[PDB]
Formats: C-alpha cells, sequence, structure tokens
C-alpha cells in the first residue's frame, strides 16, 4: 500500500555475531 | 518548504513527508499515513470542497 517506496537492503547487528 | 522557510534557508521537501513529519510531531506514527494516504488526501479534498 506505500506508494514511492523502493526496494533495498537494511542491516542487522545480529546475523554478524551469530553467525 | 514546510517550515524551513520560515527558520532560515528554504528546503525543499515532499508534501507526503512533511504530512509525516507533521503527524510525528504529536506522536502519530508515520505508518497511518504512508499506508493511509489515499483516504487522508480524499479527506482533504473532501474538507477543502
Ligand atoms: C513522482 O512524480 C512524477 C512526476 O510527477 C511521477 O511521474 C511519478 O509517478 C511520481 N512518483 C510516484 C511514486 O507516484
Ligand atoms: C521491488 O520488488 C517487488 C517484489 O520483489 C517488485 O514487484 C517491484 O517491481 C520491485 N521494484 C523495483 C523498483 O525494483
Amino acid at each position: 500500500v506505500v506508494i514511492g517506496i523502493v526496494n533495498n537492503t537494511v542491516y542487522d547487528p545480529l546475523q554478524p555475531e551469530l553467525d | 518548504s514546510g517550515w524551513t522557510f520560515g527558520a532560515g534557508p528554504a528546503l525543499q521537501i515532499p508534501f507526503p513527508m512533511q504530512m509525516a513529519y507533521r503527524f510525528n510531531g504529536i506522536g502519530v506514527t508515520q505508518n497511518v499515513l504512508y499506508e493511509n494516504q489515499k483516504l487522508i488526501a480524499n479527506q482533504f479534498n473532501s474538507a477543502i470542497g
């Protein structure tokens, strides 16, 4: 429903520490 | 520009983002505006008419 949203990736401060 | 024209240099900003700022300034999250934007626009148009 959001108009004008673009596709991009976000960072996770837990995945690199766990993996 | 929103409110930047009355406190310094004018800053360009889309009107929906200005509405989101004004809704967040009183405590309402920006999700209800970024999602139900058409309803708010229709209500504003009906009020102006
Ligand atoms: C942004 O504005 C341009 C020009 O008016 C328009 O072509 C475009 O569809 C608009 N973006 C969205 C997401 O509607
Ligand atoms: C963003 O992703 C969705 C689903 O993956 C797709 O439908 C849409 O066209 C994509 N938009 C852009 C600008 O790549």
